[PDB]
RNA sequence: GACUCGUUCAUACUACAGUGGCCACACCAGAUCCCAUCAGAACUCUGAAGUUAAGCACUGUAAGGCUUGGCUAGUACUGAGGUGGGAGACCGCUCGGGAACACCAGGUGAUGAGUCAU
RNA sequence: GCAGAUGUCCAAAGACAAGCUCAAAGAGAACAGAAAUCUCUUGUAGACUAAAAGGGGAAAAGCUUGUUUGAUUUCUAUUU
RNA sequence: UAGAGGACAGGGCCUUGACCUAUUCUCAAACUCCCAAUAGGUAAAAAGGGCGAAAUAACUCAAUUUGU
């Protein structure tokens, strides 16, 4: 089939929770580890945060393997080391969510849930 | 002390329950002519070219046809006596309006029955017919279900 | 809590058909089709460009009470017959899919002769106007393709000419009109990768087209396409209900 | 002093007592600020009419008067 | 058997299931080019290796909702009359009009123009 | 009489277009906690829309962005 | 206003609550899914309507003959 859960989407997160100096050291290390331009938080600034697909978000998520409990419900994941790794993942088909002209639903059959979300992980 | 434009009309001009949002699409391809009668409805969804809180559900006649509004005549009662007001809408806050629909109607069904008539010369009373009493009839029930009624009493 | 009440469903009011479906926009729909009130028996024909990841479909509509009237069509699939064999969803085929229908259209009403269009590739003509479908409209989107195949067949459709690829540039243009792009594509997969490239233009290969044919393969078919346009009642319900429940007695 | 601040009585049999009179409704309305460009056109059309009709009387008239 | 543009705007929606794909819709492969972003996710472009898992279509549920009919009920309320009753509150009679919530039952769509495939 | 509001405010909070969807909840992630940021799910508006209150609004009338000055000159038919 | 059933907080498997689900007693001039009676509006043909031809126009339309 087609049913496979590969990683969606890979997130890695930075708050440091105040201005510049410190922000932009957090953006230099985001940079070198991903060669994307990172995002920042409110300015109610306060954080940063980059996203990352495919190979190199299973390569950032290799690096960062190095529990049974940080599995959300509706089937994604997250840890920390400082910065926070959560990754999302889904099955194919993931796209009628998002596109914009025939935006529908995924059926619970082909969403991921926290069962399958393990057994993916225990089988990476 | 307040008399605003719309003053009074929380509910004449809020949308139905489970009515909201603008007009279907179709109410734009309505065909309009000089002359022809219209209702004034207001669409509170379109704000420009909403009529005055007296004429919603008001009949008029078109006495002008813009771009995209409409004039039309609107009987108005002023103490003594009454006066064409020109109410001047957008097209989504009128209907064309069915006062003479059964009048056409008529016409039509009227003009082929006649031409009919008169074609096997026949003198056919056209005019309507506003029935009244009914004559005489011989109806037969089986008596099985001839159901005697008594008052009924308190409980 | 549950947000999915009882009293949620009773209040809730649905969209349109159309847009939760996600086709019409239903407000440029009534901006397209909304004709000023003076004007009567005026028809206002739209020219709808919809986008399949299969093929590109153009047509004309005339909107009505009872339901849009379809005046003229093609797709993408018919250039197969007019000698495009691949690639029916290039800015090459949009282009190709509107001269179809503007010229087919022209034909329907008696007016090829005198509404030729313009030749090769740099009384009033009929007015249509270009319909988007929830597409975006980026600069070298294919219904801007399709408009200037519906331009070039005869048909005025009012446009910019911001929205050709490149903010204006009449040679590229011209190159992606005649899928010059693709052909450059194929150039750089063959010359970097043949693996690749073969893995990906595998239907180019099986039709025996060329990357230095793609060009000429698109002006003659522009020549030729010129030249010639179940149910359950409630009885079973509860006889089926019935059974489920004595069912559910012993096994359940 | 404090006096009756408002009512309608009364208001009702006045008006009626010359009845409520209705608009006349003339045959033909002004055309003044209604649709330029449409009867403008209408101007036109009516001096050509016109126009056509005259030039025929006066062929008529000195055809039939020498 | 499908698609595009529509109409009606829940009998058309929602949840959970089951079934299905000649072309067809799609998911899907990719990022040189137009274009697009933190991110080819989206959008845009170029494809045709895979797949009905999903969207999509059809069906099911003593399903919710919606809709229709019944019943609530000539009940509530109400127009006109009364030198009617009653201390009053209120309540009849005469000539008329007539609900709602709830509950019960059936149903869960229909359709205009054009086109593809066989 | 009852509950209130007005003598303002705005080069954008005006104009147009595009993209997006809000409040809130739940689950999950180093520091990080009832609240910081990030991800998903549900989400008919329970947000926002300068201000009183009432209407209207979801591929918007809300949010973000881009470009702007139609907050321009003149004149009608008119509504309150 | 009352209880009934149930996976977060607290104390000693228990209890207190919260919260959730289905119920329950009672209400609104500035509440409304629904919704009367009465009151209100428009129409019910001749200076008009229907159906055709022929003219006119600088309007309208792709249309010197589309439409009005």
């Amino acid at each position: 089939v087609m049913r496979e859960i590969k990683v969606n989407k890979l997130v890695l997160n930075i708050c440091v929770g105040e201005s510049g100096d410190r922000l932009t050291r957090a953006a230099r290390v985001l940079e070198q580890l991903t060669e994307q331009k990172p995002i920042f938080g409110k300015c109610r600034k306060i954080s940063c945060f980059v996203t990352v697909r495919g190979k190199k978000a299973l390569e950032i998520l290799e690096k960062g393997l190095k529990r049974r409990k940080n599995f959300s419900d509706t089937g994604n994941f997250g840890f920390g080391i400082g910065m926070d790794f959560y990754v999302h993942l889904s099955r194919s088909g993931y796209r009628v969510t998002r596109r914009t002209r025939r935006r529908s639903k995924i059926s619970k059959t082909h969403k991921v849930t926290k069962e399958d979300a393990m057994k993916w992980f225990q089988t990476k | 002390k307040s008399r605003g434009k719309r003053s009074g009309t929380r509910y004449k001009f809020s949308k139905k329950f489970r009515k909201h949002g603008e007009c279907t699409a179709n109410k734009y391809l309505e065909k309009l002519n000089y002359g022809d009668y219209v209702d004034i409805v207001c669409d509170s969804t379109q704000q420009k070219g909403m009529p005055f809180n007296y004429y919603h559900g008001k009949t008029g006649k078109i006495f002008h046809i813009t771009k995209r509004g409409v004039g039309v005549l609107v009987n108005k009662r002023v103490k003594h006596r009454i006066e064409q007001k020109k109410v001047c809408v957008r097209i989504e806050h009128v209907r064309k309006s069915r006062c003479n629909e059964d009048f056409l109607l008529r016409k039509i069904k009227n003009a082929e029955l006649i031409k009919e008539a008169k074609l096997k010369n026949e003198h056919i009373n056209i005019k309507r017919k506003t029935e009244g009493p009914k004559p005489a009839a011989m109806i037969k029930v089986p008596p099985s279900k001839i159901i005697t009624i008594e008052p009924l009493p308190f409980y | 809590k549950v947000v999915k009440n009882k009293a949620y469903f009773k209040r809730y009011q649905v969209k349109y058909r159309r847009r939760r479906e996600g086709k019409t926009d239903y407000r440029a729909r009534k901006a397209l089709i909304l004709q000023d009130k003076n004007k009567y028996n005026a028809q206002k024909l739209r020219f709808v460009v919809r986008k399949t990841n299969s093929q590109v479909i153009c047509q004309i509509a005339c909107a009505h009470i009872e339901g849009d009237k379809i005046l003229a069509e093609a797709k993408s699939k018919e250039l197969i017959r007019y000698g495009i064999p691949v690639g029916l969803k290039n800015y090459a085929a949009a282009y190709a899919t509107g001269l179809l229908c503007a010229r087919r259209f022209l034909k329907s009403l008696n007016l090829d002769t005198q509404f030729l269009g313009v030749e090769k590739v740099t009384r009033k003509p009929i007015k249509a106007f270009l319909d988007v479908g929830i597409t975006r409209t980026t600069t070298g989107n294919r219904v801007f393709a399709a408009l200037k195949g519906a331009c070039d067949g005869g048909l005025n459709i009012p446009h910019g000419n911001n929205r050709f690829p490149g903010s204006f540039n009449p040679e590229q243009l011209r190159k992606n009109i005649l899928g010059i792009h693709v052909a450059e594509y194929m150039k750089t997969l063959q010359e970097e990768d043949n693996d690749k490239y073969k893995t990906h233009f595998n239907d180019y290969l099986k039709n025996n087209i060329g990357a230095d044919d793609i060009e000429q393969m698109y002006l003659n078919a522009h020549e030729k396409i010129r030249q010639n346009p179940k149910k359950l009642n409630a009885k079973l319900r509860k006889k089926r209900v019935k059974e489920k429940l004595a069912l559910y007695v012993e096994k359940l | 002093a404090k006096s009756k601040n408002h009512t309608n009585h009364n208001q009702n049999r006045k008006a009626h007592k010359n009845g409520i009179k209705k608009p006349k409704k003339h045959k033909f309305m002004s055309r003044k600020g209604l649709d330029p460009n449409f009867f403008r056109n209408q101007k036109y059309c009516l001096k050509g009419i016109q126009k056509k009709k005259k030039e025929l009387k006066l062929k008529a008239k000195q055809e039939k008067n020498n």
